[PDB]
């Protein structure tokens, strides 16, 4: 899960670490009173949003007068901020962080994730701060430096100073690099952190390194350890659905296309949507039902995925699971007559009572196809979506 | 076969609980030598008509199990895994989904250094048909034969079963290692077993979006692995940063797409399907 | 270093770990207060020294009275506990801990040390508390549990269990038990622990687990990073001249002896000190200059090491070291003056200058002897204390 | 010899201290093919004619290097050590007195794993005479010779190389592993290491008091060390419990006493020694 730019900076200062002085707002007034709680302007106001891209977006101003920090929050609190990084709906702004002006005198970029390929928490730096890293890293490989966490001992100085020289840092900021680092690295593996962004970290003019922003993200795997960590989270900055599905033990991922797929397996869920996509279809969305398809829970994910006008028909890919075809037929059945599912819906059951299970979908009369076979459903549901 | 055969003596952590339980009823039922359980605070007792430990290590004295399954909660994992690797398991297959990735990350380092072996975790299991099942797969399903399977996914590995046991075909040993980011065994690990097991004439990899693994089994394949391949990765169509359903489903900083690691794996003479579907076809083609 | 059992205790109660409510006292009357603020007696009352074997030396009584309290304290406190782990001296008893008793229903032992062997912290425990470990150790080993620490992973809840399954525990406090491996395992890592004891760990007769002794063993050379265990170390514990030695970078270990040996470097002082008592000598004492021989540090040996009245030879074995023989010369010579040593000196001087060394102290006419070799300078130290 | 040789390319951390200075101009003195320092702070200087880096990986790149001495505080040190084994260094010799026991355990387990050799820490370093001095010993009373020397204190080593150079014997190589509870390097690790080398034809071991590694070297020697060896245990006169001077000069539990020491090694059939003076003595009779 990912954390507000302003949680990931109070993190940092709970550790020590430098970030500009500043306030989460949620009023235009509190807004306006944090320029004189912060000092002399010019103050910076930043949308707080999951997404990055902010500053593109218009949700990130230098402003230098009370009167404009209002005007900023006025004109962003309880409206969404739209994002190269976010959907076209945007994500909805209720925090204004309004901070002290930073003398940016060079940018840096330090950030941290879990390296799959080397089974590493993997650190690294650069001096292209204020850059997509990844663009970085395509065009100027070289400039990437990198240190990988070592299991055994913790994260250790000598990484920190690795990075500051070949960062051509010296003097004071070797050490507060390095601080920096072990810091970070500690944030890192005590709050189980998936992901750490420090984009910029900059030098200033005054000749110290400070956190412009930060881009935290927590495993959601550890939160039931992480209980700081699982308080923040804000929900209103992702798709309802998501929780929703999760309250219900499906995952949920809303796309583009009209073919909602429910699929019991991520993996299954994911080769459905190919499939849908490879027979000209465009899938809706990704909705693994992993658990067992009950009624209760297929009525959930059809309300869940109906919940997006754009779905024409409905794919529902079973293969095995713990409840027996004919249930799961039963589930279906019920769901779209309780649902008042008025699309069509494609079925493909596989496992114990296969075949009655499609009987059953067949004798409902409901606009529900039992397919035979994956390519076969894919077929269907893609011809079932033609026209509307 | 790899892995397991019908001598794998095999004990249980999380043995009586639900699905400790409910599986090892269904891995008693096909025969696995399902010799005990491991439940802290239950030792000394039966359940499923085989006797439950306080711990692994009593669990491995009175048995001479060397194979461990894992059905403890996620919380608990770390802590199970590392207590297996420490009575002495030699293979580890570990259910459990959600577990921490810092702490998987400390596993796989354990599980290196100690020589054990972990399959998953957030797997399905392993399963050598007419031999040994361990795990939640449905047997039936499966036919003795000479397709041996991994895959990062449960669910898809079940299709392609179902295809291989349909063109009669039928598996060696079918491997889930597991979606998670970090798991105890990759697919060059899997790949290298395979290869070397006569049993196995050809190999169904399936992999998704999210991590290199397949990029870098791929690269492996090419110059290692001289039996046929057949690949389907899944998520053509998924976004990117953005999990799907598997913790290891996601595509960081855009790299690790679908289509990258379809063609990483054509580049190396895998033969790739891009229908999930087609995995039986593929395979009756280099057969 | 050592601390004391109230400090241990202390420790465990911030780390979670259970032991007796008390107080360390340093007055007769904060002693006697202490009762009341404990509760219903009767009361356990224990002299506070780093020595184990209080019990049998009557440093711990069982009290029913605030009077018997207070004569207690009254009768120990600035008195020296003389236990079979102290020299005849015994340690002096400035505080007095007044706790709870508690109804001891089992006793058990805990406890870790660094394991060179196995190159590991490791925890052990046995079902014989109250006991000499190693008398357990030795007679009944089966009954010994140990688990080692994986420096990779930390201590693990599964050692915990296994340790209380050994020890036959079950229900609770198989889980209170292991809350304390894990808690006692922190601490050890978090603290630089040399040692942990709990002797007796007591299964209550309400059925739970209590510390009721406590011995902590910092590793010295940790201190620097442990500010906390710094600030505990009690120099009343020790003999005085360890401290002064040390911060004149000696290390000196009074023995029984009465030829004084001041030698640069640990192995060469014991092996000197075993030379001299293969010769039918007595060693009087240990004392590693290791630092560089100075004028000034040499006269602070010979002043360390005379301050035992035993003393009547001081074998000075030097080989080597930063200072020229002759210069280590000059500096015996001035010690031996400066410091008015009136007891034979006897000087084995290897290096450069050794025989322009020798000479010096030859020619001083001082008693002060340059032997020829190394078996000659303990034989000739044997020699200068025969009638004495 | 073993270990160093002439060819032994060596770089100091903690370069421009006071010691690491000191005792480098000595190693440069005697020959020791110093190439360089590593100070944070100080990369791109010049000391005592050698560069200086701000980091062990530009030292060895630079360099090649193979080999690290370390002269770095105590509080310092294991960030030294594993600094030294990321960067690549196979050989570090920590001179380093009063590294944390705790720390030093995790070194040891990642040296062991990175294949790492160091010898220390609280050792007086190594010397091949004649060939490569590393550390803090005398150079001048060596002399190129046959007998190894191994030994947990650095003092009782000079002695027994005094009198190996006066009986003419000389050395092969001396290593001082240090009189730290957990060295990086053991007896029976450097035991080996004479036994297969050509040069050694004796071997001298001197240990003292405290830990159980003389008595695993008295069995490892009686099964697989067929030089003679002589030996020789400080601390027969030491009182139990108490630190004598080194970290690990101290007997726990009653248990590694020197007359346990002296015991086990008379029972593997090492020729020891009750006086530090008749080592000399001791090798003339099994040379
Ligand atoms: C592991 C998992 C299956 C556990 O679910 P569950 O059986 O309902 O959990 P339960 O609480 O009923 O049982 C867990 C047992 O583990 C036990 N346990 C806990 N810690 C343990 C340890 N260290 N060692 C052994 N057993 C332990 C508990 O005692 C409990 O048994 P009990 O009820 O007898 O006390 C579940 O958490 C999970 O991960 N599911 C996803 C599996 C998956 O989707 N895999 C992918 C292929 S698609
Ligand atoms: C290591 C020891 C010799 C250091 O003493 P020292 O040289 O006086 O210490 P100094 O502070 O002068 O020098 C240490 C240098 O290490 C450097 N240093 C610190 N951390 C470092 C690191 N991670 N990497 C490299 N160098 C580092 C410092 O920069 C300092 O050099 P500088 O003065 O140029 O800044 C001392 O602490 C010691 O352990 N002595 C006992 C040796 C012994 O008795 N051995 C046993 C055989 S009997």
């Amino acid at each position: 899960m990912n954390l507000h730019e302003y949680q990931a900076k109070q993190l940092f200062a709970r550790y020590g670490l430098p970030a500009p002085v500043g306030y989460a707002c949620t009023t235009p007034r509190e807004a306006e009173e944090a320029a004189s709680k912060i000092g002399a302007g010019p103050w910076v106001v930043k949308c707080q949003v999951h997404a990055g891209g902010r500053g593109k977006a218009g949700g990130v101003k230098v402003v230098n007068s009370k009167e404009d920090i209002r005007a900023f929050a006025e004109n962003w609190l309880g409206k969404r901020l739209v994002t190269y990084q976010t959907d076209a709906n945007g994500q909805p702004v209720n925090q204004i962080l309004v901070e002290a002006a930073t003398d940016i005198a060079k940018e840096l970029y330090l950030g941290a994730v879990v390296d799959r390929s080397s089974r590493r928490v993997v650190f690294m730096a650069s001096t292209e701060g204020g850059v997509e890293i990844e663009k970085v890293a395509e065009e100027t490989p070289h400039l990437i430096h990198k240190v990988a966490l070592d299991p055994l001992t913790g994260p250790m100085p000598y990484q920190g100073r690795e990075l500051a020289f070949k960062l051509g840092l010296e003097g004071k900021l070797v050490q507060q690099f390095t601080k920096i680092f072990m810091g970070l690295a500690t944030i890192f593996l005590e709050r189980d952190l998936a992901l750490i962004e420090i984009n910029p970290l900059v030098i200033t003019k005054q000749g110290d390194l400070i956190c412009l922003d930060g881009k935290l993200g927590a495993d959601g795997n550890a939160l039931f350890r992480q209980p700081d960590l699982r308080e923040m989270r804000d929900q209103s900055q992702e798709d309802p659905r998501e929780a929703q599905a999760a309250q219900w033990e499906l995952n949920y991922v809303a796309l583009d296309g009209n073919i909602g797929c429910m699929v019991n397996g991520a993996g299954l869920a994911m080769g459905t949507m190919d499939i849908v996509k490879l027979h000209g279809g465009e899938p809706a969305n990704f909705l693994d039902v992993g658990g067992g398809a009950t009624k209760e829970r297929v009525t959930e994910a059809f309300k869940i995925i109906l919940s997006d006008d754009k779905v024409k028909a409905v794919l529902v890919n079973i293969f095995g699971g713990i409840v027996r075809c004919d249930l799961i037929a039963d589930g279906i059945i019920g769901a779209v007559a309780e649902v008042g599912v008025n699309v069509p819906v494609v079925v493909r059951l596989e496992g114990n009572n296969a075949e009655l299970g499609a009987k059953k979908l067949a004798d409902s009369g409901l606009n529900i196809i039992a397919a035979k076979g994956l390519t076969d459903a894919a077929q269907q549901v893609v011809a079932a979506v033609e026209g509307k | 076969s790899i892995l397991i055969d019908k001598n794998t003596k095999v004990i249980c952590q999380g043995f009586t609980g639900s699905q400790g339980t409910f599986h090892s009823e269904q891995a008693i039922a096909y025969g696995t030598k399902m010799v005990g359980g491991v439940t802290p605070g239950k030792g000394g007792t039966t359940h499923l008509g085989l006797p439950v430990f306080n711990t692994v290590r009593e669990a491995v004295a009175a048995t001479g199990a060397t194979a461990s399954v894992i059905y403890v909660p996620a919380p608990f994992c770390k802590d199970s895994i590392l207590e297996a690797i420490d009575a002495g398991i030699k293979l580890i297959i570990t259910i459990t989904e959600g577990i921490p990735t810092l702490d998987m990350l400390t596993v796989k380092v354990k599980l290196d250094e100690a020589g054990v072996r972990m399959i998953g975790p957030n797997s399905p299991g392993v399963i050598t048909p007419g031999e040994c099942k361990i795990g939640i797969q449905p047997g039936h399903i499966h036919k003795p034969g000479k397709v041996g399977i991994v895959s990062r996914s449960g669910t898809l590995t079940y299709e392609a079963v179902k295809q291989t046991t349909d063109y009669g075909f039928g598996q060696s040993t079918c491997v889930g290692i597991g979606g998670d980011p970090i798991p105890g065994s990759n697919f060059i690990d899997i790949l290298e077993m395979f290869e070397k097991d006569p049993q196995t004439e050809a190999i169904v990899m399936i992999g998704e979006i999210g991590g290199s693994a397949e990029e870098e089994a791929a690269a492996y394949i090419k110059e290692h692995v001289t039996k046929p391949v057949v690949g389907y990765i899944a998520g053509v169509t998924a976004p990117k940063g953005k999990r799907m359903g598997h913790a290891g489903a996601i595509i960081a900083g855009g790299k690790g797409t679908a289509d990258e690691k379809f063609a990483a794996l054509e580049a190396a003479g895998v033969k790739t399907v891009r229908s999930l579907a087609d995995i039986g076809e593929a395979l009756k083609t280099v057969l």
